[PDB]
């Protein structure tokens, strides 16, 4: 793929670049799941029952 | 020469994880070993971290665990991981042992490797029992009672060995507090036993599916099995993750959520799943002494294999009758466990006894007979004199 | 460190196998190979050929045992039912 | 073993929370607390559930503080060492109805009502069994079933004979949210409540489960693909033999 | 188990036309069912070699049979690790499936048997 | 080839305790090594046995210890042995360290050996302090407090590390229960750390009093040093028995027989005798942070020794100026520990500061300066070019 | 097993020392020797001479130190008594 050759240029991803990316993921990925999960369970959550009060 | 090679410490590693000569043809069954190693770590780590919240005291015991379950952040993950890890430890261990029987890993020069392995098996079953007691739920207390009482079968001193283990007139505070200490101790002894297991493995190398010499074609452990062990490592974790998060108590028993009670043994009392086949065997002999002797025998008879195996070739890959009977053995083991799970009722009792027979018969009669027959079958099938 | 007992395995350079002569091996770089295929088209009909050979040593035993269990389990279910309670009293004690 | 002894198998009801992606219905949990406080709490303890644990799950900080303060707990004796009481606080545990076991059995024909903190987990069937046991009390024992004085028949309980009578009856509770308090509508509620009581980590756990299974799944797939790449050289390898002269 | 033993029992069968006509077929089928020929291996290549006797034998084996055996074994491992079977035409045809190492084994065995006997020979005056 | 040599497990035992080539001239200071091995066992065995009766729960902790003293059969023998065995461990450890420091064992190829040893020192002190907390006496509580607070000196994350360790607002139940947990764990690590110390020893062998090579005249470990070691083993047990039976509490602090109390630090608070010199060094610096940096430095400074000893010959046997300055260091060290048991009062503060200077100045100035002079002195005293 | 780095100590038969020649040692069995005498008459006036040389190396440092301690120790004692409540108030803060 030419997308790899522009970003990393035929060199494996560096260990520093890995960790850096690893952090971003943690937050990004988490919020995504948390959201999908809360939404799917709408009406059951405490946030939702607290409003009907 | 390279540093990893010359250094005192690193070299031990290099020759066990990096340059270690492996047979090019070992399949995924050979991945069971590293998995057992991982289980030991998981168990040990999750354990030490829970010890920081546990109370050996017979009164505080069950509650402290429930304290780990509710108050300790991520506590439940630690408990559900320890608890399910134990069960997975046994699943993987049985598989590791099965791989041994099938591929004849026990014979050849690898006997000592096998014998040490058996010891480990005994040590693990012990460790797990001690740990199960620490929860001090109904299944805990009664299991503690029944199992320590196995020793009252010893002729004279028998009852003394028992009240000595208990440290009282029955399973009580002394017994739980001591079983916790012991539960902490044994795992380290196991680790120790594991290094010896590895040391014996290391002189003759691992075996392969063909059952012949590997010396003609080897590939370094590193940049091969490190990556291949990783495939099964990740899978192992995935499947465990599923239980730990989505089915945490399926492998357990409900009664162990009711504190222990000395005056009441639940009508639903049943051993942990991995102990059943053995529990089943003891239950089949209608005599106290014999039941316990026959049970321990069921474990020790594993030592007899490098001698009853009369074959002149190693492993089941090319033996027909062997494969078949090997599978009669495996399922019979499962049926044996299935039996331990049912009640002591008419259709099941006789079944348990027959299955028990088969079990012992495989090691002392089947294997030696079939192996001899197959030896000749091989000879007369191509010899023209 | 002193010398230890002879084994059946050495190490690189003296693994202790038979003198090899005549065998010649060729291999290629993983970098120069098709980005992991082989799965489907060429090795899909090749896959599962194993356990189509072995499946009998596995099935026959499984069958023998699962049948034996089921059968024996039904007899249990019967004995403790209303109908069998007469036969139950016979074979029990 | 005779079915009467095994007990009638509890059916599989459709719990709003059965499911790898499903959370408890906190709306039902709330109503559950009420069914417990007005009907069950007169015989059953909840020793393992601390007041604060309701805050943010079924009620509000104020509501809990208020439910707590209605009970007195032992406090440090005063200047001269005289034992004195105190209104409950969030850090406390829901008080039981009996001070001890002897007293509990006196008020129950000799029987002891288990603490319901881990009941859903201490029984095969869980929600399904607790719920079924609550609703399935037939008005009369089957023909031939002689019942011991002070006992009650219920097919779901093992042996059929159970010391607890029937307690759930239509409209016995006045639900705050205007929900019809039918005897089964309540059973559905208390059970859900009792489930959270025993498994408070619930929602949080299934969420982490989702993160874990996704990540590990990827690591597994990735790892297979990586292994194949490294092993490619060996897999495709070829040998040719020429018997030396 | 010894080959002196295997060869004892086997020959006796192979001699009496009653046992012979009855067993040889089972044996031929047992072998074709074993599947080793399908990996380009002769039975003698399967004999576990981690013992003095086999070690003695293998050394005494003429150079050419040895290099050949070497190849066969490697080939077996490469095929097995690829999870395939050798192309049908490369399978060892039963006529090739000869007990080439056997004579050496038996020689070595009986040689050991004697050494063993002469070490414990009693004397009678 | 003999069996003790050919077996995978006995060959290890053999090359370490039986056939191991030793320098004929090694004196009794070389006996400290095995003594430490014994100590590790005494501590571990006694500990596990006591653990069967111990309760880490803060409300039960102190009393469970008394329960051991008052109710457990030989419980007092177990406790007094463990407690005194702890002090002997240090009296010996110090000697073992000193011998090496004197005979230049930290030099030549044995640096890694010495460096591993330094880790074991840091770990042993840690294990010891974890165990001292388990009694939860006044000294316990306050030792627990002060020491964990040593980390509140770290600039930013400070307090966070501290409350993390405590697992609460202060030293309470969580602290004592995780501390027992860890007190059980470290010993097994020390044990591991010891086997590495041994592996590092085993490639070069021990040195000797002459400080020269012992390759010309070797004598096996067995039947010489096995029996020579026995002499000190017994001698060691004889003195430990004198303390355990006739003077069990002389090495302790009376305040520890009073249950720990969070609102009152006793005006009699004093660290364990083996920690005093280090306590003293910390007190001698009127800055909070520098106080802990200097104290930790006083331990780390031992790693510097293989680089500051410029001498061209090993050991102090033939160096007049070194033998002198060595003892100046030894006594200085004792004076340091004495100042520690003293109060923070006028002549003692300044004294403590002068000695702290000397301590560090020994490894950094004296040794290099002195050894260079001795090298030259050795030269000019016989060169007539 | 694989090789390891070069140490400065081998084992019996190749200890790693210089080639020895011309040295002849003689010894007698511990069984043919007098039932452990030595001490008293031969090795009684030989001992302690092995701490007569060293004695000055230990003693002086021990001396300098014990004097220093004892000395400033007396000063503390003085300072915290009536006789020095004035000297104390001076050299304290
Ligand atoms: C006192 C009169 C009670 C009231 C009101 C409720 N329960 Fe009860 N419960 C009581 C007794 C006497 C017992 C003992 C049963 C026995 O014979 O062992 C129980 C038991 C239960 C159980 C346990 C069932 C089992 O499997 O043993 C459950 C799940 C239970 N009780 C639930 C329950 C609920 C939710 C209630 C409020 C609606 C309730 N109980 C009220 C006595 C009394
Ligand atoms: C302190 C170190 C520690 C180690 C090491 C340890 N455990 Fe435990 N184990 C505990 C504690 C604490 C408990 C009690 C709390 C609990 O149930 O998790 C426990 C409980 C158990 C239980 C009860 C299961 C349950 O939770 O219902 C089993 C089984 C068990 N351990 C198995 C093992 C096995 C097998 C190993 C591996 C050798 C092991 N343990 C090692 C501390 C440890
Ligand atoms: C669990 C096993 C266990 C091990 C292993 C162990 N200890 Fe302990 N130790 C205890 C227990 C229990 C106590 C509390 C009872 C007591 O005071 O003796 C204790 C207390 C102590 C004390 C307090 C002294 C006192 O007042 O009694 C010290 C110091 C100590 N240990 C040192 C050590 C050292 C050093 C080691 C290892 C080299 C060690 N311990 C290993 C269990 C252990
Ligand atoms: C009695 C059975 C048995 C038990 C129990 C056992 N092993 Fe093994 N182990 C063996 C044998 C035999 C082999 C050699 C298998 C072969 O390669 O043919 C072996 C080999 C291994 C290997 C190499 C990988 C492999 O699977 O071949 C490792 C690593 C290993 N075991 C680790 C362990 C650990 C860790 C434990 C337990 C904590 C354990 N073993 C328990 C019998 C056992
Ligand atoms: C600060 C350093 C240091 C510490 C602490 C230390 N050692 Fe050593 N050890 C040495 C050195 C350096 C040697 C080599 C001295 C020589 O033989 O010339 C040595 C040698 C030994 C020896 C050989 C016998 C002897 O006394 O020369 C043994 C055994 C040994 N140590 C055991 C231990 C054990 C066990 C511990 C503690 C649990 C320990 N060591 C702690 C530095 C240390
Ligand atoms: C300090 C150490 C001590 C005192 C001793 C420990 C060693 C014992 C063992 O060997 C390791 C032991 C685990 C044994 O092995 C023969 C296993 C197969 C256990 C078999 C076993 O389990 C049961 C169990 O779990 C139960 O729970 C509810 C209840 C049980 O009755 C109903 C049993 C039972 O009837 C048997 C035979
Ligand atoms: C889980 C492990 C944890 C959190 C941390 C442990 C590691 C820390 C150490 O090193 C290993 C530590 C023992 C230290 O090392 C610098 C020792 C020399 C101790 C120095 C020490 O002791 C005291 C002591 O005992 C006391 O008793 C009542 C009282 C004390 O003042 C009142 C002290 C004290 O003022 C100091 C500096």
């Amino acid at each position: 793929s030419s997308l790899y050759k522009t970003f990393f240029k035929r060199n494996a991803v560096f260990v520093g670049t890995i960790f850096a990316g690893a952090f971003v993921f943690q937050t990004v990925f988490d919020t995504a799941i948390t959201s999908w999960y809360e939404n799917h369970n709408k009406g059951k959550l405490w946030k939702d029952v607290k409003a009907k009060i | 020469m390279a540093f990893r090679k010359s250094n005192v410490y690193l070299s031990l590693v290099n020759s066990y994880i990096i340059d270690s000569p492996q047979p090019s043809s070992i399949n995924y069954w050979w991945n069971m070993g590293s998995l057992l190693g991982l289980c030991l770590v998981i168990q040990i780590v999750t354990g030490i971290f829970m010890a920081m919240h546990y109370s050996s005291n017979i009164e505080l015991a069950f509650s402290s665990v429930e304290h780990i379950m509710r108050d300790v952040h991520n506590g439940y993950i630690l408990r559900y991981l320890h608890a399910n890890g134990a069960s997975f430890f046994f699943m993987v261990m049985f598989m590791h042992m099965a791989k041994g029987l099938y591929y004849g890993s026990y014979r050849s020069p690898r006997v000592t490797l096998w014998n040490v392995g058996v010891i480990i098996f005994t040590l693990t079953i012990a460790t797990a029992f001690l740990g199960y007691c620490c929860v001090y739920g109904q299944m805990s207390h009664w299991g503690a009672t029944v199992i320590t009482n196995l020793f009252s079968a010893i002729p004279f001193v028998g009852n003394d060995i028992v009240s000595w283990l208990w440290g009282g007139f029955s399973v009580s505070n002394p017994t739980i507090q001591r079983f916790f200490a012991l539960h902490y101790l044994v795992p380290f002894i196991i680790a120790a036993m594991v290094i010896m297991h590895l040391m014996a493995l290391h002189i003759h190398g691992s075996s392969n599916p063909l059952g012949i010499t590997g010396n003609l074609d080897r590939i370094p452990m590193h940049s091969y099995f490190i990556f291949k062990d990783l495939v099964t490592v990740f899978l192992f974790m995935l499947i465990l993750a599923l239980f730990v998060f989505y089915s945490p108590n399926t492998l357990g028993h409900p009664d162990n959520y009711i504190p222990g009670n000395p005056l009441v043994t639940p009508a639903s009392i049943v051993p942990e799943w991995y102990l059943l086949p053995f529990y089943a065997i003891l239950r089949s002999i209608p005599d106290k002494l014999l039941g316990v002797i026959t049970m321990f025998a069921a474990i020790l008879v594993l030592l007899v294999l490098p001698f009853t195996d009369r074959s002149v070739v190693r492993g089941n890959t090319f033996k027909v009758l062997s494969k078949f009977f090997f599978f009669i053995f495996v399922f019979n083991f499962v049926l044996l466990g299935q039996i331990g799970a049912c009640h002591v009722e008419v259709p099941y009792v006789l079944m348990g006894q027959i299955a028990t027979f088969i079990y012992f018969a495989y090691f002392l009669i089947i294997v030696p007979v079939i192996s001899t027959i197959e030896n000749v079958l091989f000879y007369i099938g191509r010899v023209n004199k | 460190g002193p010398p230890s007992g002879k084994t059946y395995m050495g190490w690189w350079g003296h693994m202790g196998g038979p003198k090899q002569k005549g065998i010649t091996s060729y291999a290629v770089s993983p970098y120069a190979q098709k980005p992991l295929q082989g799965i489907f088209h060429n090795a899909v009909f090749n896959s599962f050929r194993r356990f189509k050979s072995q499946f009998l040593y596995v099935l026959i035993p499984a069958g023998i045992y699962w049948y034996w269990w089921k059968n024996g389990n039904e007899y249990n279910e019967f004995l403790y039912s209303k109908a069998g309670r007469e036969e139950l009293e016979r074979v029990n004690v | 073993m005779t079915a009467a002894e095994h007990g009638l198998h509890a059916p599989a009801y459709a719990w709003s929370h059965n499911g790898p992606f499903e959370t408890f219905d906190h709306a039902s949990i709330r109503r559950g607390y009420q069914v417990y406080r007005e009907v069950c709490a007169a015989c059953h303890s909840l020793d393992r559930v601390a007041w604060r644990t309701l805050v943010g799950v079924s009620h509000t900080n104020e509501e809990v503080r208020n439910m707590a303060e209605e009970f007195e707990y032992d406090d440090e004796p005063d200047e001269q060492g005289n034992p004195k009481k105190r209104p409950g606080k969030l850090s406390d545990y829901i008080p039981g109805p009996y001070p001890n076991e002897q007293a509990a059995r006196a008020a129950n024909q000799g029987a002891l009502p288990p603490d319901l903190s881990l009941i859903v987990k201490a029984r095969h069937g869980g929600c399904d069994y607790i719920f079924s046991l609550l609703t399935g009390y037939p008005d009369e024992p089957p023909a031939g079933v002689a019942l011991p004085p002070g006992s009650n028949y219920n097919p779901y309980f093992p042996g059929g004979s159970i010391a607890m009578a029937r307690v759930l009856f239509d409209d016995m509770v006045e639900y705050e949210d205007g929900t019809p308090a039918t005897t089964s509508q309540m059973a559905k509620d208390v059970t859900t409540f009792l489930n959270w009581c025993a498994e408070p980590e619930h929602d949080e756990r299934k969420r982490l489960g989702l993160k874990t299974v996704i990540i590990l799944s990827s690591l597994y797939l990735l790892s297979i693909w990586v292994k194949k790449f490294k092993w490619a050289g060996i897999k495709t390898r070829k040998f040719v033999f020429n018997p030396p002269k | 188990q010894s080959f002196t033993s295997i060869a004892r029992i086997g020959d006796y069968i192979l001699k009496s036309p009653v046992l012979s006509k009855l067993c040889v077929p089972v044996a031929n089928q047992f072998i074709n069912l074993a599947g080793y020929k399908k990996l380009g291996l002769k039975f003698d290549d399967l004999i576990a070699e981690e013992n003095p006797i086999m070690q003695t034998a293998l050394r005494r084996l003429p150079e050419d049979e040895s290099y050949a055996r070497a190849y066969r074994i490697i080939r077996a491992h490469q095929t097995e690790l690829t999870h395939h079977l050798l192309p049908r035409n490369e399978w060892i045809k039963a006529q090739e499936d000869v007990p080439y190492l056997l004579p050496y084994i038996l020689e070595a065995e009986a040689a050991a048997k004697e050494k063993d006997e002469l070490d414990n020979i009693e004397v009678s005056k």
